């Protein structure tokens, strides 16, 4: 549920970054135009790491795929960490140092 | 700012900047200048760099204080990373509208991919007037203006603050009602039951059918409100188109060739003489009226006889020294150029010394009679002559 | 089957498919066809795919439905990996013989490396006739005909299933000698060593010194009944050779040239209009005939006065609308191409609004009074018009 | 030594070596000899090696018997990395001076990066004299002149020996002080606290103030001795110049091409029978007077009347046979081209059965009346012969 939920309840704050602009001949987000306008010293366009399309990328199944991805690992690093959690409060006093 | 401390073998040896110009000195705000120049690949490309086969154009300011409204390089509109090809020569332009109050030193680079940043020429801009005047009008494409500056940040509040208010009052809550000392000596004692019991269960239950439901609401409200959108457009645009006028590196029967026979320069002196040999294949004599650096221009000031507006920190208007014999068409010669100025060594050109490959790089121009300029591509090792 | 579920700026931007043949459309069991076509590389190749340096050309139908006797790209027999370059013409041919009755899609495609599988066009082959009477005759080097199909496996099952009941028979035996819970029991009580005695090993001894006997004396009639082999043969092939004839794109002074100045595409609508500059670099006027996409062909009715002989999930012989002038020689003119068939809604061409890279591309072909064929790539961002 | 190893098609199908000379084949100590030769890259090079992008010319002799003053490939002086092109001619030349005396047989050799080391023709070298009196003068910046053989290594020593002495007598007082035993009982007891005191911490504090101290010392010293240093100096150098003479591959209106239409090799024999379509691009008739291998050369005794100064090992002054017709200027003819020595088989070429890619490869050169020399490249598939 963790991992399913990320993207239905970040949608609210991100939708109205998503709608279309057509600049000089290209079709952009507002998120995009937003990035491009406020200038970054240390942020070039081709650092980040973001979709740019496969050719195994099927019928629009994008963001499902990645949020039942999401949440199969995280079962596994809830696993681990949870158990990393019980041996941070351990309460164990050694003798020498 | 931070060019100096690069190296100068790769700073002279990556991009060869020239002619660069900024259309205003002096901006309000919401007023738009443009910086435009010209870049040249140096065609031995340093191995420690990565190719520039990705790479992106920016202006060097210290944060928005203007706003890119466009940027073209290669005869392109580039809002992403675009392919420079070695031994080119590639003119770039920016659009920026005024944002911040103040003097800043803004200068056009070109990040190339894990090789990293290259810094051009920059100058000094005064923005006056007020942050809170300034306006960032975008259209869409249903036809509605919206200000990029303010747009879209009421939405994320709120959005974002109720639910942190909410977990913040679930935790109160459960703190609250049950504590932490208390929770803890009753678990201690095998007494973990008396914590958490049916009424908790149903609370929590009951909170956790309100939260789904706030989401799903949330969900459907915002694509009610937003019926049509797009995913975010990233990826390399197509090969550029490279300068193909007559005078640049790599055009046609009339150019000029300079080969590197050698050169020394003083550590730690301010000076650098090199051996050129000069091919002419134009029909007029000319004579070489520039060096071309890292940014910084050496000119003959028997060429250059009066000064062009350049930034002070980068232009040695007599800087360069040369005999004043032109070279005749078809004729080649070979001459002793010397490279003299404290711009040198203030912008740590003279710390080749410290580099693992003593090099120099750039451009050279040389002028007809009527002024036709004729550029060629200089580089090669250099001898670091000590002296105390 | 499969290119539909595949992203359309993906399709459209990396192989342009043109003129596809099937010899036979009905072809008898052990009857051979042929499958010819050319293929274009988008110049503007996307960034996500891998380069087409390493690609392997194959027949996309649903399995050995048809044996490939032969195959050959860029004037090469092609069993292995070959080499296209960005913005060449390669053209390809695949024999196929039948083997199983019925009716299958068989198309051509290319399987690039780690950028993955490009679907071309295909069409449907009945194949008429029983699978036992499919013979696949192969010559060897000392003159002897084996039947591909039955060749080599009563040698693999004769070798593979004795030592599988080996195994089981030793599995058995030990199981049926001592058993689990016996066994089990035994070993609980600390009589572990009740279990295992001296005749127990001495019968694995001798079992394992037959078997290692039995495996020395299958390699050695293995050796004498076949006393030369070879090892697979793997690697990349030499560089193709593409094609050089008239009309194609990157051929001599006669030529099309044709650039995307601006194109909308309706959502969800059937609809894409576009804006093509076109220089003619020919000494005849010409008309745009046909627009090339993914495999799709969009013609222009009064060019293509009668359909061609194409696959009908394909061809739009009424897809492509322009004004009826001819572009005489050595005359740039704007036109505006209009493509309009239900075949791009189907064929999910109109979902470029879901990619993140809103461009078109493909071949425009322009044709001459005595029809004479000009080939041009066409390519760029294109804008979506959101209609309900 | 070391190349009959490697497999057959990877030492034809990387580089073909050609006119290679051993300027002296008796050289004294401290006297020089220049081994140089020419290069041409095969255009199907193999995918398992990596590209020459990144290699390294090298002399291929059993350790430093000669030294290395200079070396140059493609018109540069290359200490470093250089970069070699797919199908292109490079001049390589190498000074070596004589270290030990002996009989030694040295190598042209290039060794390309993660593919890895490709080797040409050797020869014999005797060098006579005494090693002691081996002299490597080298001049300094300053004009101070050193011997590479013996500068440095007297301040290594010193360096290097006191401190492992200073560490031996550490352990040494340590151990006599306590001991091993008599320790282990202590703290074994629960008295470790018997072993370690005040003193000994105290003798501790001392030891490593003074060998802090020292190191301080010896660094000052160090920098006073030698106060200006450079960092060491890699990198790939620029790119190359390929041959551009006429005659060799890739040049201009007047040339050959060889297309292999197939070959025959025998199995386990020593023939290899061609079928090579020629196109003669000259204005003489040309014959056919060698074939080149890894390093083999297979003459035509026609063309061939004296063998000239090469290896013995290397040189099948009668190992090609063809037609006595010469081909005429701008005709197209298919001959047939045998090669018959045992030295084919000595150097392992005949191991091609072996490989996973039955591929041969190398250059054709074919001589006018006048002795004019043209270099064409061959290579493709053959076919084993397999004989008993
Ligand atoms: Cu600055
Ligand atoms: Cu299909
Ligand atoms: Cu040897």
């Amino acid at each position: 549920g963790w991992g399913l939920l990320f993207y239905p309840n970040n949608w609210p704050a991100i939708a109205a970054f998503h709608q279309a602009t057509e600049q000089h001949g290209q079709l952009m987000t507002l998120a995009d135009l937003i990035g491009f306008h406020f200038v970054r010293t240390s942020m070039p366009e081709y650092i980040r790491m973001v979709e740019r399309g496969t050719l195994r990328t099927f019928g629009k199944d994008v963001v499902p795929v990645a949020a039942f991805f999401s949440g199969f690992v995280s079962m596994m690093v809830y696993f681990l960490w949870w158990f990393m959690g019980r041996w941070y409060s351990t309460t164990k006093v050694i003798d020498t140092i | 700012h931070g060019e100096k401390s690069q190296q100068a073998f790769l700073r002279m040896r990556t991009l060869n900047w020239y002619d660069v110009q900024w259309s205003k000195t002096t901006v309000n705000v919401n007023e738009e200048m443009v910086l435009s120049g010209k870049v040249h690949v140096f065609s031995a490309w340093p191995q420690a760099v990565a190719n520039p086969r990705v790479s992106f154009l920016n202006a060097g300011e210290p944060g928005p204080v203007l706003v890119r409204t466009a940027q073209f390089i290669g005869e392109q509109f580039a809002p992403r990373s675009v392919s420079l090809e070695i031994g080119k020569d590639y003119a770039f332009s920016i659009n920026l509208r005024g944002r911040r109050a103040g003097r800043w030193h803004v200068h056009a680079q070109i990040n190339v991919e894990g090789g990293g940043p290259i810094i051009g020429p920059g100058q000094w801009i005064e923005i006056k007037g007020d942050m809170k005047d300034f306006t960032d009008p975008v259209t869409l494409l249903d036809g509605s203006t919206v200000d990029l500056e303010h747009y879209g940040i009421s939405r994320v509040y709120a959005w974002h603050l109720p639910w942190m208010a909410v977990g913040a009052a679930w935790i109160f809550f459960w703190f609250v009602r049950k504590g932490i000392i208390t929770s803890y000596i009753r678990v201690a004692e095998g007494k973990a039951d008396d914590v958490i019991g049916d009424d908790d269960r149903r609370i929590g239950a009951i909170v956790l059918a309100l939260t789904i439901l706030a989401t799903i609401v949330g969900y459907a409200v915002t694509n009610s409100t937003f019926p049509r959108t797009i995913p975010l457009q990233a990826g390399l645009q197509k090969p550029l188109t490279p300068i193909e006028t007559e005078g640049t590196v790599g055009v046609g029967k009339e150019n000029v060739t300079t080969e590197l026979n050698g050169g020394v320069y003083k550590v730690p002196g301010r000076e650098l003489t090199i051996n050129v040999k000069v091919k002419n294949n134009t029909s007029q004599p000319l004579r070489l009226g520039e060096y071309t650096a890292a940014g910084l221009r050496f000119l003959n000031p028997d060429v250059f006889t009066t000064k062009p507006d350049f930034p002070d920190y980068l232009l040695a208007d007599r800087g360069l020294s040369v005999d004043a014999t032109p070279i005749a068409p078809g004729e080649a010669k070979e001459i002793v150029v010397k490279i003299q100025d404290a711009r040198w060594d203030i912008e740590r050109l003279s710390d080749l010394a410290y580099d693992t490959d003593s090099q120099i790089g750039g451009l050279l121009f040389f002028f007809s009679p009527d002024g036709k300029r004729y550029a060629s591509e200089i580089g090669g090792p250099v001898i670091p002559k000590f002296v105390a």
